[PDB]
């Protein structure tokens, strides 16, 4: 109305510039965001070299590395801090949004004292820092994904040691199942927030295209059960 | 000398006033006869003549004058009908011989009431075998009759309707009138007279023009049988229209296309007559005579009566030659003719001996008298068109010849009807909707052929049963074969070719239902009995003697129920009534009686129940069979889910549309429209969903 | 010895800090109210501003 | 023997510098202006409602002219803004949306930023050619990056998880000065009027006067309950304020080396992420994670008033040259013009 | 003096017609001698007749005029004979005689005013029997009448003039039949067109014959009134060897009957011209006459007085006495002609008073009562009054007179209320069914498998099935309980209802589907999932476009509602009363439009929602995979409404396997829907292990 031309300008400029970053927000939440970690690159068990390794995906270690690619028209980004250190707070308040974080747990380090200190082993640090991690402020409705890393290691081993080394309580008989069950409900046991957090134990076995299809089966499940509850319907 | 009493109706007024042209015949005859000496040795015949102007009481007073006056009349010579009527009654009590000359009336012929009573003049009888062949050549058959209330006309109409019902022609309506014909005219509207026939005298025939004028009763729809005898001029009007309220005009086209009838009168040959002279040397004559009497013979006809004109002359020829031929004289000397006196009767019996022996040729031919009598005379038949009168033939009574002139001149070019009769017009299915419906059903016969060579190897649908899904296409196809012999009706075929077109629908649409039904409840009765009946113990496919056992068995019992019902009740075509309603073209005077054909019997009823009650039962026996193996999956018979599926379909289609086509078979468009639109999808669902899996499958 | 250096640097750093001639808290706060006072009627969001001079209107 | 005599004279120099400080702190800063009158209630309307940003805002920083304002988030897009028109002017894609730091050059030319890479970039905006570039890449410590500030053009102080703080050459791409002796990581930094004194928080509840040519910190200052968050500066030079997660802002002066006053609440707990100045002094803008923030009155230590208008954590704030307008930087993809 | 009248009597013993005239002379003398007696009346003459026998024959009659006319006592006038064939010659002749005719027994409807100028009837002709029966029927209420008469001119001239009496007085003639000897066709043609009240003229033997084929055709009773003419011998009934039928059977077709007939004799016991009443005139009668017996006695004696004041008034005008009189002098016919046209005396008959030469008499009327003539009243035609309080009351049958027509009632169709009450029950119960469907969902809507379906959702889909199962309850509501003006109420509320119970359900169907399929189509972890409420909105804007095209159908196009009218009128009875049943089908001019247009609309709706089920046919969790479900009820309502407005479009006479095949539809369509869409959310988690706990996940 009583806008001059030059405020005509103006207007149309804020415009197109607003077109285009809702253009460009919209193509930029599709690409789903998930962050591996673990008991500090222990039960990494080359988990990042499936894409690779199967190749379908195709086209100075300062900070956090990306790892980028795409699975059934579904672009996926993938974010590890490696031995980022420093303050845990200082960066973990800012990966809040993430569509689930990937917790690897080496089963090879069963038998295995933490190399970092004699006093307490491996799967204690897990643990705690599963804890950590899982029930913190941001991640109260962040799904979390399980991996069991070298689970042949573990069979071929269970055989000749008990599992009182570092589970007294447990006085199960020694079998693959009652071994599986009963670290899948210590892990489970954890989840202070199971009533609107959804956690998935999908282990990964050998270098088979498995593991990254319910890899995309979990994304997939979380992103419905997330639209569900926002409709109402959960 | 010989003198003769004469009544001539001259003046006018009413009746038939022939006189003016029948007057100077007489005169004519008198002077032809006087003039021959050998006819009456020493004798001259005088004739007394008089006026009566056709009427009764003129006529008896003329009588009464004549009869009570000094010369003794030996005989009476009397013209109009109605006037002779009254006069030869009353002349038996005279002992007097009467001739009526111009006296048509069929009461004359009764010899107890005019004993003495003799006529030249043909009975009014004659028009009617000539109106009766008109009627047949025509083609009708309703006539109504407008008369007037006379004993001439009464007579005809009895003889008329004696020989019409001889004949086989209906009498509709009867009106008569004395002298005003305006509630007869109306009576006939009100009865919806079409052809319709006029015996009237001039002026009620005027006056029964302008009641057609005015009553519409005229035009394209309504025939008009007049008399001949009418001046060719004054038949419309031309003479004393001043009474009538219409205008020349009027009447000349109220009076358009009506049919005379008369006898001829004049003699159809050359030969000499009696008098030496032709038929046209007495044209010639009476001609001049009548032109010296102020009639203008250069341009019309000469007046009324002239048709009737040679009657005058050979009624006195015959009169002079009965008077020389008594000769009783010569037998007793005594009698003779000059004392004849109104109490002998004996010399009155002589004069009728001679009068009905007396034989010759005359003017209007043959003279025999009561001698022979009927020699019917040859008839002549004209239309009035445009004013004038066109002649259309002449029929011969005796012979039965009818010598046609084609020159009718009907309004339109179309013969009128007697009546407005009902057109029966069969009602079929639009052909843009069957061409519509065909198209998909050659369409689908084409994939059901495919589809059979298909499969007719390859384990991929080799694995599931294909000799069941080959008969169902055997069945689909008949199906559609099946839509098609329903769809063709009678509109391609005969009366006599629907019977046959209609038992080879219940036929072979019975069959492909019962082949494609048979084979999907065979399919899933045979997974339920692998598989759920035998549950848990196995080691046993399925095979014929089990799959083929159900279908074949209810395709024979199908078979046996269809012989049985065809051999005990053959199928006949029943036409179902629809209202009367106007046709598109209105000029057409007839009514349209639409109908639709059907299929029927007295035990049609019963078996279609009884067939239709098996079909209900095995549809659902097989719904609730695929309902029951719904989860159940067979290794061998796989298509287990498309045949569920089809079934369901099969039968909610069945059950939707039996009551729908048993409501709607009145309207054939809708009904055949509904049963093939059912059929077809069904059919082609059943294909899509047995067969297409396979073939994307075996793609793939 | 890392540990013993660090600590040594540490001394040195706080030694450093000593040597500071710091002055009291009352020059301080006596300099931060002066400067309060004289800087207060420039203070666009301190003193109320008119519409016509606010660029925001 | 060594580690004894070493931390014996530790303990010593801060038994003697607490002993000084105490002696220096001779009058009370709530009773020397106790005689001084507040300035009552000050409205603080939104003028300008800034949006188009889709993700948390993390970082921002005003600009000398005062209307271009660059905000950053994780959508990855460094944004100029414009408050008097509402108007974007060159929107910046980047390699790494992990981003928390952004400056401004003091020309308006430049743009730096920084995130968890470890790596701070700066672009060139103002050049004949219309799209913004790369200008330098400074790829630097092995911690991640949590502030930085440049003096001038080509030269920018930048702090690092690694504990180092350092002075950065943009020419020469290389750091020409270090600050090394943080205890706890270094969290956020700020620069006085001058090319000679920066302060630095840390990760260990304390601030520290640092000095760029020399590079030794001349004070040290403690006191705080928590790790440090956000921190300030006096606009002539001789205090700076200072907030963390303990909910309290402690004033601090450079010649007194001690603190003055005491910005708290009974019913805050919010930890403090946002605290800067005004022109006089007078007023404190900080900011929580109450999703409110509001002004402290540097003089009586009491509440100004309350700000509201952020559905999430107030994590940025700034005050122009001429301090007509403070902004604000939420967690709500929104920023906000007051005054 | 001796003034002379001629008279003409058929007196001969063995003549036809003797019993008249031996009858009617006892009264000419009486008449005869009271006028000589008469001082008053000719003082100064005396009268005599000089009458001859005419023996019925018409050539003896008119010897007789002739010689009466030639010589003799110089008569004054005429006596008309009572046979038609000798009054005929001799009232045309004394015409010219100038002679004035009295007649006393001759009523045939041809002696009209302008034909017979001198010829005045003191004996009513046929014509007269005209006035009765029309007053008959005004009085009895009748106005649908029918005629069968004679082909003879005394019974088709009367006829026609009645006809046009009935034509200006606005009554109503079925159809007039002739006859000459065949009645019972005319009967039978007369019946197939409805005729109740029968007029009839003929004479007595046809009379006899026609109520034998009466009674042979069941002509009789209280639903056949006969209005016949009857002027017959005494018990002409009662006669047999003339008739095929008995006597007895003739008594009985004949009960009842009307008969018209001339009144001898006055009652009014008014004193007459001859000084006496009727009854000592009728006294004086019986005793002189002895044996023989006549109908017209009465009527002869007017005559001979009336023929005495006309010589009484000629007298009077002129001068000169009758002995100058002369034949041929006109001013005698005119002075003669002007005294009896002012004629006006009382006789024994009644007023005697010549209008149009003709006089007014009473008019007896009989019925037959038990098998007995009785008198019911007198007709007065002076005064044109019909008087029925005279003799023994009218008896009918029953205790009204027989009514015309046959009193059709237009009575509505109560369409088998049973069935109405069956489907009214079908009905609740499907609405019980949906509110335990309503309550199971409501209570357990916080389980998991129930909230992860969108119970509100789930509740407005009930909600449209209760509207679409109440539906049936305003679908075969009766217009009878709806009187008139609400049936296109009851139209408009009955298709809104279908349309909102079909757009509540299956919009929220869809919307379900369409949500389910925004959900798992993107794949967006913060994504705007469409709420509930919006879900709402959008089926309310459905339901909105759909009231919206309705109002605008109702105020473009309102419903002109119309009727089937079924001509069957199911069974009759005697008296042929018939109640036609109208079945009500509202319709409308654009009623086609509006429905194709709906059907296009939710049509596209339908492909719509199977295009959601084909895009969602493939989700893995259990309660957001309604993909069969909506294929199956879409499915059935696509058929279910293609049926519906086959069977409605068409809509027949049937009108109650159509309701029943409608209540049909609608019920299958609603509890198809309900149970594929609740069943499995039923069987789920009360049957199955309640509580969703996801026993069957692998990921939980």
């Amino acid at each position: 109305c009583t806008l001059s031309a030059e405020d005509k300008a103006a207007v149309e400029r804020s415009k197109m510039i607003d077109r285009n970053l809702r253009e460009d927000g919209e193509k930029a939440a599709r690409e789903v965001k998930l962050l591996l970690l673990g008991a500090g690159e222990s039960g990494k068990n080359t988990i990042v070299k499936q894409m690779k390794i199967i190749h379908e995906a195709g086209y100075k270690t300062t900070g956090i590395v990306e790892t980028h690619f795409t699975f059934k028209d579904l672009h996926f980004k993938m974010f590890d801090v490696g031995a980022q250190r420093s303050e845990r707070k200082k960066w973990i308040h800012c990966f809040e949004g993430v569509t689930a974080i990937i917790f690897c747990v080496a089963l090879s380090d069963y038998d295995l004292v933490l190399a970092e200190d004699e006093e307490m082993n491996r799967m204690h640090a897990s643990m705690k820092l599963f804890d950590s991690i899982c029930n913190n402020k941001w991640f109260t409705d962040t799904s979390i994904i399980l991996f069991l890393n070298k689970k042949d290691l573990f069979e071929e081993k269970i055989k000749k040691s008990p599992l009182t080394i570092c589970y007294p309580e447990y006085a199960g008989s020694n079998t693959y199942e009652e071994a599986a069950a009963y670290i899948q409900c210590q892990f489970e046991d954890l989840n202070k927030r199971k009533d609107t957090k959804e956690i998935y134990t999908h282990f990964t076995c050998s270098t088979d295209t498995k593991n990254v299809q319910f890899v995309f089966d979990a994304v997939t499940d979380v992103i419905i059960k997330n639209n569900l509850k926002d409709c109402g319907l959960f | 000398e010989l003198h003769i009493g004469g009544i001539f109706p001259i003046a006018g007024k009413g009746g038939w006033q022939g006189g003016q042209a029948c007057m100077p015949a007489t005169r004519l005859a008198l002077d032809d006869v006087n003039k021959q000496p050998n006819l009456l040795p020493g004798f001259k015949l005088i004739l007394h003549s008089n006026d009566s102007e056709c009427e009764p009481g003129l006529g008896a007073s003329v009588m009464y004058n004549l009869l009570y006056n000094k010369p003794q009349k030996l005989m009476l010579l009397a013209g109009c009908s109605t006037v002779c009527t009254t006069v030869a009654e009353a002349a038996k009590m005279w002992n007097l011989i009467v001739l009526c000359y111009g006296a048509s009336s069929p009461a004359l012929s009764d010899r107890k009431r005019f004993p003495t009573l003799f006529r030249t003049h043909p009975s009014a009888t004659v028009h009617n075998p000539t109106r009766i062949k008109l009627m047949k050549k025509f083609g009708w058959s309703r006539v109504a009759i407008l008369q007037q209330a006379e004993e001439v006309f009464i007579s005809t109409v009895e003889d008329l309707e004696n020989r019409c019902m001889e004949a086989g022609v209906e009498i509709v309506t009867r009106q008569s009138f004395l002298s005003d014909p305006t509630d007869a005219v109306r009576n006939l509207r009100r009865q919806d007279a079409r052809i319709i026939v006029g015996l009237f005298y001039v002026v009620a025939a005027r006056r029964v023009l302008c009641e057609m004028y005015k009553q519409q009763l005229y035009g394209r729809a309504h025939v008009w049988f007049f008399i001949g005898w009418y001046e060719d001029n004054w038949y419309e009007v031309n003479l004393k229209a001043e009474g009538i309220t219409c205008t020349v005009e009027q009447m000349r086209i109220a009076a358009e296309g009506h049919l005379t009838t008369e006898a001829l009168m004049w003699n159809q040959n050359n030969q000499t007559t009696i008098s030496g002279m032709t038929a046209e040397e007495f044209r010639h004559r009476l001609n001049q005579a009548l032109i010296e009497e102020g009639y203008d013979i250069n341009h019309d006809r000469y007046p009324e009566g002239y048709q009737e004109a040679p009657l005058a002359y050979d009624a006195v020829w015959s009169v002079a030659l009965a008077f020389n031929k008594t000769m009783e004289r010569l037998t007793t000397g005594k009698k003779s003719l000059r004392d004849f006196t109104y109490t002998d009767k004996e010399i009155a019996d002589e004069i009728y001996a001679a009068m009905n022996s007396t034989q010759f040729l005359g003017v209007s031919g043959v003279v025999a008298f009561s001698s022979q009598g009927d020699r019917i005379a040859l008839t002549q038949i004209e239309q009035m068109i445009d004013g004038k009168y066109e002649k259309l033939g002449y029929y011969d009574t005796q012979l039965d010849n009818l010598s046609w002139l084609n020159t009718e001149q009907w309004i339109g070019g179309k013969v009128p009807q007697d009546r407005t009769i009902v057109t029966h017009v069969l009602r079929t299915v639009s052909l843009p909707l069957f061409v519509c419906m065909c198209t998909i059903s050659s369409c689908g016969i084409f994939v059901a052929f495919a589809l059979i060579i298909f499969n007719i190897h390859r384990r991929v649908i080799q694995s599931s049963h294909p000799v069941c899904n080959t008969i169902m296409l055997f069945g689909v196809i008949i199906c559609l074969i099946s839509v098609i012999l329903l769809g063709i009706d009678g509109r391609f075929v005969s009366p006599e070719e629907y019977p046959k077109i209609c038992q080879a629908r219940a036929w072979l649409l019975s069959t492909g239902f019962t082949l494609a039904y048979g084979a999907m409840f065979s399919k899933v009765w045979r997974v339920h009995r692998f598989t759920t009946k035998a549950k848990t113990d196995p080691k046993k496919k399925v095979e014929p003697w089990k799959l083929y056992t159900m279908v074949s068995g209810l395709l024979s019992i199908d078979l046996v129920i269809l012989l049985s019902w065809q051999i005990f009740d053959p199928l006949q075509r029943y036409l179902e009534t629809f209202p009367l309603e106007d046709p598109v073209s209105t000029t057409d005077d007839i009514k349209i009686r639409p109908e639709l054909e059907h299929c029927e019997s007295q035990r049609n009823s019963m078996w279609l129940g009884l067939v239709y009650g098996f079909k209900g039962l095995i549809l659902v026996f097989g719904l609730f069979l695929a309902y029951e193996t719904r989860s159940i999956k067979v290794k061998q018979i796989n298509d287990s889910r498309y045949v569920g599926m089809s079934i369901y379909n099969v039968v909610v289609l069945c059950l939707i549309t039996a009551p729908v086509g048993m409501v709607i078979a009145s309207q054939q468009d809708a009904s055949f429209a509904f049963v093939a639109l059912a059929v077809i999808f069904c059919c082609f669902l059943s294909m899509l969903l047995i067969f297409v899996p396979k073939v994307i499958e075996v793609i793939r | 010895t890392a540990s013993i250096a660090q600590a040594r640097k540490l001394v040195e750093q706080l030694k450093m800090e000593a040597n500071i001639d710091r002055i009291k808290v009352s020059k301080a706060a006596a300099d931060l109210m002066a400067y309060c006072e004289a800087h207060a009627k420039e203070d666009p969001l301190l003193t109320p501003v008119p519409a016509s001079e606010n660029p925001f209107r | 023997s060594e580690l004894d005599q070493l931390r014996q004279e530790a303990e010593q120099l801060k038994n003697q510098i607490r002993d000084a400080r105490k002696a220096c702190a001779d009058a009370t800063l709530s009773q020397i202006t106790n005689n001084i009158d507040p300035v009552g209630r000050i409205q603080m309307r939104t003028r300008r409602t800034l949006r188009g940003h889709l993700a948390k805002i993390y970082a921002m920083h005003w600009g000398t002219d005062s209307r271009l304002l660059v905000s950053a988030s994780q959508d990855g897009k460094l944004i100029i803004w414009d408050s008097y028109t509402t108007n974007k002017v060159h929107a910046i894609p980047l390699r790494s949306s992990w981003v928390m730091t952004c400056a401004y050059a003091p020309s308006g030319n430049y743009v730096a930023c920084g995130g968890l890479d470890n790596i701070c970039s700066i672009y060139n905006l103002k050049t004949r050619e219309g799209n913004v570039r790369v200008s330098r890449e400074l790829a630097g410590h092995t911690g991640y990056l949590s502030c930085c500030r440049f003096l001038d053009d080509n030269q920018i102080v930048t702090s690092s998880g690694d504990t180092t703080c350092a002075l950065w050459d943009i020419e020469t791409g290389q750091q020409t000065t270090t600050f090394t002796g943080h205890t706890g990581d270094v969290m956020s930094l700020s620069l006085a009027p001058d090319t000679r004194l920066f302060v630095s928080g840390a990760c260990d509840a304390s601030a520290k006067l640092w000095d760029v040519r020399e590079g030794m910190c001349r004070q040290t200052f403690t006191g705080h309950e928590s790790d440090i968050n956000a921190i300030c500066f006096f606009p002539n030079g001789n205090a700076f304020a200072t907030g963390s997660d303990d909910a309290t802002c402690r004033l601090f002066d450079l010649r007194a080396d001690q603190e003055l006053m005491t910005y708290s609440h009974d019913n805050i707990i919010c930890g403090i992420t946002s605290v800067s100045f005004s022109k006089s002094g007078r007023l404190l803008l900080a900011g929580y994670d109450d999703f409110n923030c509001n002004v402290w009155d540097a003089l009586k230590a009491d509440r100004a008033g309350v700000l509201a208008g952020h559905d999430n954590r107030v994590s940025c704030l700034g005050v122009t040259d001429d301090g007509m307008a403070v902004a604000t930087g939420s967690w709500d993809s929104f920023l906000k013009i007051w005054n | 003096s001796d003034v002379y009248i001629a008279g003409f009597f058929p007196y001969g013993d063995g003549v036809e017609n003797s019993y008249t005239g031996r009858g009617v002379m006892p009264s000419v003398k009486l008449a005869l001698g009271h006028v000589n007696e008469h001082g008053k009346i000719l003082a100064n003459y005396r009268l005599h007749m000089w009458w001859n026998d005419t023996q019925c024959n018409a050539a003896v009659g008119v010897k007789s005029f002739f010689d009466m006319m030639h010589s003799g006592p110089n008569k004054v006038m005429l006596f008309g004979a009572a046979c038609t064939h000798v009054t005929d010659p001799i009232a045309k002749a004394s015409k010219h005689w100038h002679l004035t005719q009295l007649s006393y027994a001759d009523t045939h409807p041809m002696f009209t005013k302008d034909a017979f100028p001198n010829f005045f009837r003191v004996v009513p002709s046929e014509n007269a029997f005209n006035a009765p029966r029309l007053a008959l029927l005004k009085e009895f209420n009748w106005t649908r009448v029918g005629t069968v008469y004679q082909n003879e001119p005394r019974y088709s001239l009367p006829h026609n003039h009645m006809v046009a009496d009935l034509d200006a007085m606005e009554v109503e003639v079925v159809e007039t039949q002739s006859f000459v000897n065949d009645v019972a066709e005319s009967l039978k043609k007369l019946r197939e067109k409805d005729v109740r009240i029968i007029l009839g003229n003929f004479n007595e033997h046809f009379a006899r014959k026609a109520f034998c084929e009466a009674y042979k055709l069941d002509m009789y009773g209280r639903a056949y009134q006969w209005l016949i003419m009857a002027t017959y011998s005494t018990d002409w009934w009662n006669v047999t060897q003339d008739s095929e039928c008995s006597v007895e059977e003739i008594a009985t077709a004949l009960e009842g009957a009307i008969l018209v007939d001339l009144l001898p004799l006055s009652t009014s016991g008014d004193i007459t011209v001859a000084g006496i009443t009727a009854d000592e005139y009728l006294v004086e009668y019986d005793r002189l006459r002895g044996t023989e017996y006549s109908r017209f006695h009465g009527y002869t004696y007017d005559g001979i007085w009336a023929a005495a004041l006309a010589i009484q008034y000629v007298a009077e005008k002129r001068e000169d006495l009758l002995t100058h009189f002369d034949y041929r002098v006109k001013d005698w016919e005119s002075v003669f002609l002007e005294a009896l046209r002012n004629t006006s005396f009382e006789g024994v008959t009644g007023p005697v008073r010549f209008y149009n030469n003709e006089r007014k008499a009473n008019i007896l009327i009989n019925q037959f009562q038990l098998g007995q003539m009785e008198k019911i009243g007198e007709y007065h035609s002076q005064k044109s009054h019909l008087d029925l309080s005279l003799g023994k009351p009218v008896k009918w049958v029953g205790k009204t007179p027989p009514k015309d027509r046959t009193l059709i009632y237009i009575e509505h169709s109560q369409v088998n209320p049973t069935i109405y009450i069956v489907s009214a029950s079908a009905s609740v119960i499907g609405v019980i069914i949906a509110t335990v469907f309503l309550a199971f969902n409501i209570k357990y809507r916080n389980q998991r498998y129930i909230k992860m379906s969108s119970p509100h959702l789930n509740n407005l889909i009930i909600v449209g099935c209760m509207i679409t199962y109440l539906s049936i309850i305003f679908l075969g509501l009766d217009t009878t309980l709806s009187s008139v003006a609400a049936f296109p109420y009851i139209c408009t509320a009955r298709a809104w209802i279908l349309m909102a119970g079909f757009s509540l359900s299956f919009g929220a169907m869809f919307s379900k589907t369409w949500r389910v399929h925004s959900i798992f189509t993107d794949l967006k972890l913060n994504k705007k999932v469409i709420k509930d409420y919006q879900l709402f909105m959008v089926v309310g804007v459905l339901l909105a476009i759909d009231i919206a095209i309705i109002t605008t159908w109702q105020i473009a196009d309102p419903f002109y509602r119309e009727t089937k009218q079924l001509e069957p009128l199911h069974h009759e009875n005697i008296d042929d009363v018939l109640v036609i049943p109208e079945n009500e089908y509202c319709q409308s001019e654009h009623m086609t439009i509006f429905v194709s247009i709906i059907y296009a609309y939710k049509g596209l709706l339908l492909v719509f929602g199977a295009f959601l089920a084909w895009e969602t046919r493939h989700v893995s969790i259990p309660a957001l995979n309604d993909s069969k479900h909506i294929g199956f009820s879409v499915y059935n309502v696509f058929i279910t409404c293609l049926a519906g407005a086959a069977i409605s479009l068409v809509l027949s006479d049937r009108k109650d396997l159509v309701f029943v095949l409608l209540s049909f539809f609608i019920i299958f369509c609603t509890t198809a829907t309900l149970c594929l869409v609740f069943v499995p959310k039923l069987v789920e988690l009360k049957r199955n292990p309640q509580g969703v706990v996801d026993k069957r996940v692998r990921a939980t």
